[PDB]
């Protein structure tokens, strides 16, 4: 039994740094060492309550390429608890009945957590849960700077963009505050800003943040600049002042930059990220999201094998 | 070297100097050239006249000297045009303009169903000379205009 | 290194008369000699911007006839590009990370040559973009018209309908023109006629060609003809008129036909072609359609396998 | 008598010519007041040098008559400049862009909800010496905008 | 031929402080002199293209106190203009052959102007146009102002909400900078202020006035406390986060306040005046709205009537 095998993927707060570290490796050798049928003969209800195309497809994919089958919805509206008012307890009760592990993502924040009191023995894997969390996205970018920077510690890493409903973001932080040495610039319009609980558990493990105005305060200090994009579809009607991207990155500004820097994005970018970004050795949003077959195999693996050797 | 023939005339070392420019075409490709940026002494002659020709406009430009391919897309625009190149108050060089096999983007598609508007890509049509007309083809839609059409950008 | 080797079929024009042809007689063995494994361990992504049963359905049924996984979107709307605005240039860039190649089929003419821009080794297959082109129709087009006819040359060919949106008659019309001696009969309403596009590139060839105002001018003479249903999807209001089928076949004109001819349909049919002309032995709609498994098999083998011995 | 320094041959019967416009302008003014929309020869000689008007830009229209109306509506871009009253190649009469109170036919108001944008009628605006800039004030809406945001055709 | 006879009653930057003292000396004679018969056989057109309750009702009430008839619509959904796509410009010229005059309400800046360009000889008396002016409604203002204070010269008047929509603050406050010694107090969100050539007009003569962001902080020295409803449907998007009353007049407010202060507003309120606020004193809303009789019929009586009423 690894560390991972049959647990619940939730919320990176109830992850620790060895077992970011046993996904990281066991990624590492899945994107060498393709294990073809490690999961033959399972089935993965694929739930997504909510639009995704990196996400779903990856994690689809990464099913395959293991050996799983995979059954499931890309739109509730077709389901009965879209058209008959099954409570969201239910159906995954049921649903739970059927197969091996429920990746689910959700417009709530909370529907996955919720999803694990009713499912048994079935790990529930979060896909997004509202601007909650999304540790997934998390494994994927963790992997990513591990591969560019040879390091997870000591970085200098901003964060730009919606703070405040960007789930990718609160998940990427309480990972990155669990390594050391780590700094982190926060850009972004007040009303979007990063929430208190995690600015609060920064300072409670002492760890260096501060904020700015501007990328041209940080562009020449960072090793990692994770642009988000605003989530419009979250926004209450009062914050919609901030629907247009604050701050954009064109490639003049990436000029005095750290010949090692490596810009980050989750995606889907709208306008912060101006496309002639895209041919600049700094660009790594599209290197970035291939990562997702990867770490999501590593996910699927460690939780459905109870010894891994490879 | 000499003086030219008409009257009027404006002189110049080095530079390039476009000819025959048909009439209230001058000023248009001073706009789609992006030529008025260049602070070089730019002469301008519309509707000077033509001999039996009838009127011309006429552009100079010195020190500057057109784009690998502004030639090509000026053909289309100004297929009688003249590009004389003056090095140093002479014609080092004198060229007509040839339509090249394709244009690209200076061009918009028709077709409003056509993916090169919705898409952050670059329009770029294949010419072919048809009966008397130039026939567009876009690379996208693989539909086929006619520049009358096209030139509707 | 067949020929087709991880070329993109985007365009029949593009494609030449022995790369149809390989496909022909590829489709022959196939549906003779199934070959249960030889896709197996690849990952298509089936992704139809636009509605589909016949092609999308019989391209995912050739992928698992043949071992292929498949992954995919029968609607955008729960896609990101459909909820977040992201561009399809990025949407085509990740998911080409993830597979080994993706069947498109997109409202837009041109989003499918616009695809190979944007997903490098990824071979990209068009399942028709707007009313510009359709090859696979065409590939099970041509597989049903040598089968029925033992030949592709010197056939006379009558083209009845929505010539005009009809990608199906695009495609055809260009690959038809391509072996010898065919002859061309167009019956459409002037509005929606044959575009001069592909009416100067018959003359350019000398092909010979006409047009008529009745399929009874012609029945005693075609060996093939192939009915199309108006484009109602595309119709610019001003083409309203032209929304009912203004040339409907019904059992009764099929009497001084050639016993040999087929009525061959892309589908679907509304009232085109009324249904007592389903059971003579002159409507191949239905068989035309089935051929969709054997062509669209033989282009995925021809396109993911280097050399292909059967 | 324009100047000295390498000769070109240059001077007309009767028009006007607009002395001393700057930089980046003249196109502009060409653009605006459609002053290209003519048969008469017309010479636009750009960035050629004048002393503390360094990089000056010109325009000559033959026959053409600019009026105090015309004339006063160049001081919203380039008010110093004179113009030249040549007939008979005597310069009859010299004048200069002062500032007009009613901007006509030539700007859009900023305000997308005025009525001016739906219904067939001229913009129109009244010119006011704001502080630093001039005050532009739509005639219908009655907004006042900087004199360089209010845009134009 | 009075100073307005068969004048446009368009803006009150078009008007003078004579010609609004003839408005109000006419407004007091008519109130307690009717004149039943005033504008016998007179057709007055009421074209609101825009709601209304108090300006059309008031108006119309009006027209009917003097003998008039009326002709018009509430709404222009039922026009030519709404169904038929006539511009408003022919609206007003077929309209200007049948009646006396023409009471315009509309959604668009300077359509009153435009009418006027239009219309003829017959007078176009401005109801309101978008954002622009409502001087009809600074007509009852005043009267209203006199009424209550005695005088329209030295006075300390409080602007509070929508000033920069606004359209009755954009009038009123050009009205009372044509009189001596006003003093101005403006209270407002800082997105909905008031706008840039009032505060100008102000300083070209001499006019004091100041920002405040408490009533508190000028209940004690104000006269007139002008309240406003923050004008929701004109907002744009980004300003979504103002729709929500800031300042609420309760009636504990009034307690410092000067005893002969009155609490005014052109309606309708939503949440900025709670109802407690209606029977104390101070609260002189209704009132104001029924000066709108007065202002209105000494209107017409002028414009349409050349002898100064006798
Ligand atoms: O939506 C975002 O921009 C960030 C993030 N994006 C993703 O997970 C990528 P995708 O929506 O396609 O699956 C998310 O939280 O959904
Ligand atoms: O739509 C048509 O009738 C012709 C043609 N039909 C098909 O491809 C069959 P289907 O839509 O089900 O996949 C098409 O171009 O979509
Ligand atoms: O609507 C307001 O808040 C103030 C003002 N209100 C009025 O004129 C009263 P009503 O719209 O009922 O005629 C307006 O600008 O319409
Ligand atoms: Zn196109
Ligand atoms: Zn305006």
């Amino acid at each position: 039994a690894n560390p991972l095998y049959q647990k619940h993927i939730i919320s990176i707060n109830d992850l620790s740094r060895d077992d970011l570290n046993l996904v990281l490796a066991t990624a590492a050798k899945l994107k060498a060492n393709p294990q073809p049928e490690l999961l033959k003969h399972k089935v993965i209800a694929s739930c997504f309550f909510e639009a995704s195309t990196r996400t779903r497809l990856s994690f689809e994919t990464s099913m395959h390429r293991l050996g799983a089958s995979v059954v499931g919805f890309s739109d509730s509206a077709n389901t009965s608890l879209g058209k008959k008012g099954e409570t969201l307890a239910d159906t995954i009760s049921v649903i739970s009945t059927y197969v091996d592990a429920i990746v689910m993502r959700h417009p709530q924040e909370g529907a996955a957590r919720l999803a694990t009191e009713f499912s048994g023995n079935v790990p529930v894997l979060n896909a997004g849960d509202g601007s909650n969390q999304h540790p997934t996205q998390t494994l994927l970018d963790l992997f990513t700077i591990q591969q560019t920077q040879g390091r997870l510690d000591n970085l200098h890493v901003a964060m730009v963009g919606d703070l405040k409903y960007g789930r990718t973001v609160h998940s990427l932080t309480q990972a990155l505050a669990k390594f050391d040495g780590n700094r982190f610039y926060f850009i972004a319009p007040d009303a979007l800003a990063m929430p208190e609980y995690i600015l609060d558990m920064l300072d409670e493990k002492g760890i260096a943040w501060s904020l700015h105005s501007s990328i041209e305060e940080v562009m020449a200090e960072v090793d990692i600049l994770y642009m988000t994009r605003v989530q419009k579809e979250r926004l209450d009607p009062s914050e919609y002042a901030n629907v247009k991207a604050q701050f954009v990155l064109r490639a003049s500004d990436l000029h005095n930059a750290k010949a090692n820097m490596k810009v980050l994005h989750p995606l889907p970018r709208v306008d912060e990220i101006a496309t002639d970004v895209d041919k600049t050795p700094h660009a790594w949003y599209f290197q970035q999201a291939g990562n997702g077959i990867f770490a999501r195999q590593a996910l699927l693996a460690l939780v459905l094998n109870r010894d891994l050797v490879l | 070297m000499t003086h030219d023939n008409k009257l009027q005339v404006e002189a110049i070392k080095r530079g390039t100097v476009i000819d025959h420019i048909p009439a209230q075409i001058g000023f248009k490709l001073l706009s789609l050239f992006k030529l008025t940026e260049t602070d070089q002494r730019i002469t301008i002659g519309l509707n000077l006249p033509s001999g039996e020709m009838g009127r011309k406009d006429l552009i100079k430009i010195e020190n500057t000297f057109l784009s690998e391919d502004q030639v090509d897309q000026l053909a289309l625009y100004a297929p009688q045009a003249t590009v004389n190149r003056i090095d140093n108050y002479e014609v080092v060089g004198k060229s007509r303009p040839s339509l090249p096999e394709r244009i690209d983007n200076v061009l918009v598609c028709p077709n409003s169903n056509c993916i090169s508007h919705a898409e952050p890509v670059s329009s770029s049509f294949a010419v072919r000379k048809r009966a008397n007309d130039i026939a567009l083809k876009c690379k996208y839609c693989e539909k086929e205009f006619s520049h009358n059409v096209v030139l509707a950008n």
